């Protein structure tokens, strides 16, 4: 074996995975931002 | 891919070196304080970051004897979705991040009224799958960046039954006139 | 007047992929690397058998 | 009539008109407007007319169909490829 | 939460979803023509038909709810056959108009046919022909292309609030549109074009000029109204070609007003392209930058401090105002107004003093809205549409001031200021109406605050809010809102400039692009005027020196929304001719005047801004404030005497409210076509 | 007390920048929340600008004639020391 | 000295492989220069001064006299960054 | 399919420390096999290929590189699985591919190498295959690839007295300089270019 094998295996493992996209993601309307008041 | 390294996500603080920035040291400190520490695709507050012309900007090929204007520019990083004219394009948009450079000179040469660019750079846009990729490219090539984050349409409840609703009892009196 | 089959239904776009483990990798290395065993429980029959059944 | 008046604009697809039609040899670099204005209106018996701009397919423009049953009887209509104008006969 | 199957892959959705919603969320694209994400569900077209097992007939994805355990096969041959049949029927009567159709290159019919249709036709008969209608100078009609998708009817009814569109007739001969010859006059009218998938309705100013593939797009924000509408600018070379809306869901939703969409063509004419100087007889001569800056520097060095004044324009950005404020402070000047009347009587001490504390979305959160001298139909049409949507969901609207033809129902409490005095002093039923409301909301137009008793009106409003419960810590609610009319005023307030500090007699006036509310009596006859500007409609006629500047689309600047949101306006094209940036001009002048400013680029200027106010460095964001009750506390012994004068609005002509819109051709056409028809002295009692 | 009754003819503006919730800006926040109207009533025309940001450091910026500014760091300063800092700032 | 200024402008490099690549390119360009492969008016771009006129011709000091004590920003403001006819 | 095919599996039999990832596609010829190879074994693998029986009768057909830093699927984004070779084009700075033909086995072999270092360094094989000299020179000058242990590193197709990598995605097709004749010098010079745009 050679010193650089581990990095090659890691980059092999990273490449194949599920790839979702930012769009097609559900975003709901946020609730009303209640106002805070100092004393 | 759109949704997926710490150093790329880290935003360095500004160090004042120019006399003008030494005068406005309080403002530099305040900007360092208020700006986000790290940048991720889940952020909501956009921000502008200056170019980092340190040893990290050594990988640019755009510093030539005839060109001293490309390095140090500030790009814009944002997602450009399909416009409001059509819903189902054959090539869809919004699946990638766009890095864009503002125009530097545009005119019309008079012999035939022909459109001319005074800057051959910034003619086309650059496309990346992830925001981290665009920021890493900017850090490699000595570019600043204006990062803005996408806005998406909310989810809503849809049904055909909503078209046919009972108006209610005829005795419902509206006291609000 | 027949238009339903103007476009091809079957096309030559098939792709086939093969993935193999390293040839020189032993059984114990494969069991350890795949998260079915740890380096401490090596050289123990019960651990090896449990890892083999879990892998299978 | 003033070409910038409300009526003139309304009856000209909200464009500033040119009765002389001689502005187009400079703005559009040709005298095609005059030549097409020299062609009179064609009166058709039916309610719909088909224009192809020629005697045969591929010699002219794609087949288009123009309605002659208008809200105001006998209002001429213009082909959008060729400038020919048609109206229902009486 | 139920499990369904889409092309064999299991997925989890909610039981309230439609098949189309589940497919889209799971990344599956279904063709459609009539479904829209904001309108009601219609099922007239059938392009979204999909195939489901144990269901013999194809099911419309958009108009059908999901069933637990069902399987949707969008890649089967049956779905392909369904889509091909529907596309064939859709294209049977479509005209051969793509070369002359403005929808070419972005038509959903074209793309859907190319991707999902059979690809060839067999219909060999006469198609139907439809005569075109006239809707006005903004919308062009080619009704042979309509597919009867009802999108325009649903948009007009449910979004615009107007009831002029419909479907008359039966069968194949039915027609979409108005029955009689009537224009489609309304704000947000052009939006209907974006809704129509075919070239049936097109942008009339944007007629035949461009094609989709030869345009470059930029994202920016609008300044024509104090709502910072998110917009997309499409250009070809050095010419800006069109403006489209974007998606924000906190501003303008999906829609823009007609002024935002079309008044951009006022940047192509009446432009100031070089520095100029005016002689005594009134002759204007083009000069160099050096000569103009040297003349103004000599004037600055010779003029006493108490004789120097400024006017802040409508389109003034944060950087420009920061530069001018720093320079005049260096010159020992603290007055930024010379106009006698029309000044806003609001203190810039706190951000909650002059802002929309409930944000744009607050109209959805409140149950009682009270407008005071506000006309949302003209000042913020998209906010008006939002309020209409909320009133369809139990929102009550009351109005003090001029009665307006809002497309919903509002109760007229009165016309003059005596109603406000009655409410503040009690013994008025609206006080109890506010008290019983869960989240009362008051929106005072900025215009009513330039009255000579604007401070008294402000104090009365604060008293009303504190007494009724518009501001309350128990509900964590701040319902006090101000709807501004100028972006420059908002930016000046954010930086901290007092609008009531007026120089009574100024001998040297810097007019930073102000043309509205400018009269010859405001400026002394023996003064020296330097006007910074892009257009030559007003102000440029008062000026001894004219310095050409950059428009909002010609510079990288920061704009504050009327609700407090900080936004980036981005450079789209450089300013024409010899124009320069505002802050660059002011910095050059400061250097030539012996008091240079400590910044040479935009970064250092933003460092100075961060010294002034850090929150202006957070973009697309609103900084919360915790001083609402302190700022809006009803102080003791403050004057609350109101003149017995009716409260009015400030807009007469919607299409022309500033220099850029006044220098527009399509705005003039819209005025000519719509002002006589839209003018009425009586309320439309139908709505 | 007499220092706040009249603002000196050299002072032109008192700007306060701090944080909404950080413990660093606790003293300045409370001081502004208690003594703003006391200063505003005695000087109805003098500007008193208050701006806050999420992580801003507490500053009391005093502006004088001819654009001279003097910014003082006011972190971890209680009521008395904030009082003294402002008094010294309005004294020069 | 001019080529040393070039190298000094390339001082911030810290990747040895990139530096080896640059050294290869430098040797190649030097060999091209010494064998008449390149043109003198083309290869002089690496030997030209950065802020000094060339010695074979006269120079203009007009912008030095007019913009004497003015900063760089003012000099770049008086001289535009785009044509003014359009 | 309808022909005799066998994988080149002996290559990974001899090199026991390497993972094996191979593809066959109907978009290629029926005798074309694509494999993924790590960068730190490329020289040894080529040494084995050049001399081993049933591989020795081989020739190098093509060499080039792919700039995958800007690779994005434009259509059918939901039709990608973990076995697609294009799945290895993401997050990877550079890709290099070599194509050989074997006469004994009558086969096409493509080898892919992922370069993830910023300096883009990889060993050269022009000392094994005489083809690789000009091919690797052109690839190095076009894409900025740093080849180590190369016979000749000089530029092949680019102009004199210029340093640039025009085939990177960041590069605009019009370049940064233009060539003009200069009357004041009686010879050709290079200047910053202003170009027409359609
Ligand atoms: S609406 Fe226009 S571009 Fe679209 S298919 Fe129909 S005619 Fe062609
Ligand atoms: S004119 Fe267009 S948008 Fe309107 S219903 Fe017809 S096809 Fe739909
Ligand atoms: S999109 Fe579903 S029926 Fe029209
Ligand atoms: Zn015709």
């Amino acid at each position: 074996s050679r010193p650089g094998d581990e990095e090659q295996n890691e980059m092999i493992r990273i490449a194949s995975q599920k790839r979702v996209y930012l769009k097609h993601q559900r975003v709901d309307r946020p609730a009303r931002q209640e106002a805070a008041f100092i004393s | 891919m759109l949704l997926p390294y710490f150093e790329i996500q880290k935003i360095p603080a500004k160090i004042a070196k120019t006399a003008n920035e030494k005068i406005l040291s309080v403002g530099v400190a305040q900007k360092n304080n208020i700006q986000p520490k790290t940048v991720t695709a889940q952020g909501q507050i956009g921000f502008v970051q200056h170019p980092q012309l340190d040893s990290s900007c050594q990988y640019t090929q755009f510093y030539t004897p005839q060109r001293r204007d490309i390095r140090g520019r500030v790009a814009r990083i944002y997602i450009q979705d399909t416009n409001h004219m059509h819903d189902t394009p054959q090539i869809p948009e919004g699946y990638k991040w766009t890095l864009e450079f503002e125009r530097q000179a545009q005119y019309k040469t008079p012999w035939m009224g022909w459109s001319f660019n005074g800057d051959t750079f910034s003619k086309r846009n650059h496309y990346f799958c992830t925001l981290e990729d665009a920021i890493s490219y900017c850090k490699q090539m000595g570019f600043g960046y204006e990062v803005s984050f996408p806005r998406s349409r909310y989810h809503t409840r849809k049904s055909y039954a909503d078209n046919m609703l009972w108006p209610g009892h005829d005795n419902a009196v509206d006291e609000d006139c | 007047h027949n238009i339903r089959y103007h476009h091809e239904i079957h096309t030559s776009d098939q792709t086939y992929h093969s993935s193999y483990d390293p040839v020189g990798e032993t059984t114990t290395e494969r069991l350890v690397r795949y998260g079915y065993l740890n380096k401490d429980q090596v050289n123990n029959a019960e651990a090896v058998a449990a890892a083999a059944k879990e892998f299978q | 009539l003033n070409p910038y008046s409300y009526e003139a604009l309304k009856e000209n697809h909200w464009l500033v008109s040119d009765s002389s039609k001689k502005n187009s040899e400079w703005t559009h670099k040709s005298n095609a407007e005059q030549l097409i204005a020299k062609v009179p209106i064609i009166y058709v018996d039916s309610n719909i007319v088909r224009c192809i701009g020629g005697t045969e397919i591929n010699a002219g423009h794609p087949q288009v169909y123009i309605q002659l049953d208008t809200r105001k009887h006998g209002t001429p209509q213009t082909c959008k490829y060729c400038g020919l104008r048609y109206a229902k006969k009486m | 939460q139920i499990e369904i199957f889409i092309d064999g892959k299991p997925a989890k959705v909610d039981d309230s979803y439609t098949i189309f919603q589940a497919c889209y969320e799971n990344g599956v694209i279904v063709p459609r023509f009539c479904y829209h994400e904001r309108l009601s569900v219609a099922g007239n077209c059938r392009m979204c038909l999909v195939e489901v097992e144990n269901v013999p007939k194809p099911v419309a994805a958009c108009a059908s709810q999901v069933v637990p355990g069902m399987k949707i096969k969008t890649k089967s041959e049956k779905t392909r056959i369904h889509r091909g049949n529907v596309m064939e029927f859709l294209l049977a009567n479509h005209p051969l108009d793509c070369p002359i159709c403005d929808q070419g290159g972005e038509c959903d019919l074209q793309d859907i046919s190319s991707v999902y249709g059979y690809g060839i036709s067999r219909y060999n008969e006469y198609k139907r022909a439809v005569e075109d209608k006239n809707y006005g100078p903004l919308v062009a009609t080619s009704m042979n292309r309509c597919i009867h998708c009802t999108r325009c009817v649903r948009f007009a009814t449910q979004i615009a609030g107007v009831e002029d569109l419909g479907k008359t007739g039966r069968g194949k001969a039915a027609e979409i549109g108005t029955y009689v010859e009537k224009t489609f006059n309304t704000e947000l009218s052009g939006n209907v074009v974006d809704v129509c998938p075919v070239g049936a309705l097109t942008n009339a100013p944007y007629a035949f000029t461009s094609r989709p593939w030869e345009l470059k797009s930029f994202y920016t924000s609008d300044v024509f109204d104090t709502l910072g509408s998110a917009i997309q600018v499409d250009t070809r070379g050095p010419e800006i070609m069109r403006v489209l809306p974007r998606i924000h869901e906190e501003i303008n939703e999906e829609w823009i007003s007609d002024k935002t969409r079309h008044a951009f063509d006022g940047l192509k004419r009446q432009r100031i392209n070089s520095p100029m100087k005016r002689s005594k007889d009134g002759n204007y001569e083009d000069i160099f930058w050096e000569e103009a800056i040297q003349t103004i520097s000599k004037k600055c060095l010779n003029t006493p401090s108490d004789q120097i004044g400024a006017i802040i324009g409508e389109f003034a950005d944060i950087e420009s105002i920061t530069a001018l404020k720093d320079f005049l402070n260096r010159l020992d000047v603290d007055n930024f107004e010379v106009r006698q009347h029309g000044n806003l009587k609001v203190s810039p001490d706190f951000r909650a003093n002059y802002l929309m504390n409930s944000k744009i979305t607050g109209v959805e959160d409140a149950d009682v809205l009270l407008l005071v001298g506000c006309n949302p139909r003209y000042e913020a049409p998209v906010l008006n549409a939002r309020i209409l949507k909320s009133t369809r969901k139990n929102l009550k609207v009351f109005n003090i001031g001029t009665n307006q033809d809002l497309n919903y129902k509002n109760v007229h409490l009165g016309n003059s200021t005596k109603v406000l005095k009655e409410i503040a002093d009690g013994t008025h039923p609206f006080a109890e109406r506010l008290k019983k409301a869960k989240l009362p909301m008051i929106m005072v137009g900025a215009s009513a605050l330039e009255r000579e008793d604007g401070a008294e009106l402000y104090n009365t409003l604060k008293v009303i809010s504190n007494k009724t419960g518009v501001i309350s810590e128990e509900k964590s609610w701040n319902g006090f809102n101000i709807l501004h009319k100028e972006m420059g005023r908002i930016n000046a307030l954010e930086l901290g400039i007092n609008p009531t500090s007026v120089n009574k007699n100024a001998k040297l006036v810097f007019i930073l692009g102000a043309d509205n509310n400018l009269r010859p009596e405001d400026i002394p006859a023996d003064a020296f005027v330097v006007y910074f500007g892009t257009h030559g409609d007003e102000g440029a006629y008062y000026a001894d020196i004219i310095l050409p500047t950059a428009a909002y689309t010609e510079k990288n600047a920061t704009w504050v929304n009327t609700e407090g949101r900080v936004q980036q306006g981005r450079l789209v094209v450089m300013p024409p001719g010899d124009a320069r940036e505002d802050w660059q001009i002011i910095r050059a002048l400061s250097e030539e005047a012996g008091v240079p400013l400590p910044y040479d680029s935009l970064e250092e200027l933003r460092y100075r801004v961060a010294e002034l106010a850090p929150h202006l460095l957070k973009y697309d964001y609103i900084e919360p404030t915790i001083f609402g009750k302190v700022a809006l506390s009803a102080q003791q012994g403050v004057k609350t005497t109101l003149s017995p004068t009716p409260i009015t609005d400030y807009i007469d002509n919607f299409y022309m409210t500033d220099a850029i819109s006044r220098a527009s051709v399509t705005m003039a056409k819209c005025s000519t076509a719509f002002n006589h028809e839209k003018f009425s002295n009586f309320k439309n009692l139908a709505k | 007390s007499s220092w706040q009754k009249l603002i000196g003819t050299n002072l032109r503006e008192l700007r306060f920048v701090f944080c909404q919730n950080s413990q660093r800006s606790l003293g300045l926040r409370n001081y502004i929340a208690k003594n703003y109207w006391n200063l505003k009533n005695q000087n109805p025309n003098f500007p008193l600008i208050v701006r806050e940001c999420e992580e801003a450091d507490p500053y009391i910026i005093a502006r004088y004639q001819y654009g001279v500014e003097k910014k003082a760091f006011a972190a971890n300063n209680n009521e008395a020391e904030i009082e003294n800092i402002i008094k010294t700032l309005v004294e020069q | 000295i001019n080529f040393g200024n070039y190298i000094r402008e390339r001082n911030h490099y810290r990747d040895p492989g990139l530096i080896d690549h640059r050294i290869q390119l430098g040797y190649e360009l030097l060999y091209e220069a010494e064998m008449h492969f390149s043109q003198h008016t083309i290869l002089m771009q690496y030997l030209s001064p950065y802020n000094t006129p060339l010695s074979d011709r006269g120079y203009s000091y007009l912008e030095k006299v007019k913009y004497g004590n003015k900063s760089k920003f003012l000099q770049g403001f008086y001289k535009g960054n785009k044509p003014t006819e359009f | 399919m309808q022909n005799k095919y066998m994988q080149p599996i002996q290559l990974f039999i001899v090199f026991e420390k390497l993972n094996s990832k191979m593809w066959i596609s109907k978009k290629l010829n029926s005798n074309h096999s694509i494999a993924l190879i790590p960068s730190n074994w490329f020289y040894s693998i080529n040494l084995f290929l050049k001399r081993e029986l049933l591989f020795s009768n081989i020739t190098l057909i093509e060499n080039s590189a792919i700039d995958t830093i800007s690779y994005n699927l434009e259509t059918n984004q939901n039709d990608l699985d973990k076995t697609n070779i294009e799945n290895y084009f993401f997050k990877n700075k550079m890709l290099v591919f070599y194509n050989y033909y074997n006469y004994f086995l009558k086969s096409k072999l493509t080898l892919f190498i992922i370069l993830n270092n910023l300096n883009k360094s990889i060993d050269s094989i022009d000392r094994i295959f005489a083809n690789a000299n000009w091919l690797e020179r052109e690839t190095s000058e076009m894409y900025g690839i740093n080849y180590k242990w190369k016979i000749d590193t000089r530029k092949l197709l680019l102009d004199y007295s210029k340093i640039e990598n025009p085939m990177l995605k960041e590069f605009q097709s019009e370049g940064t300089q233009d060539a003009f004749y200069n009357i004041f010098e009686n010879q050709v010079v290079v200047l910053k270019n202003e170009t027409v745009e359609l």
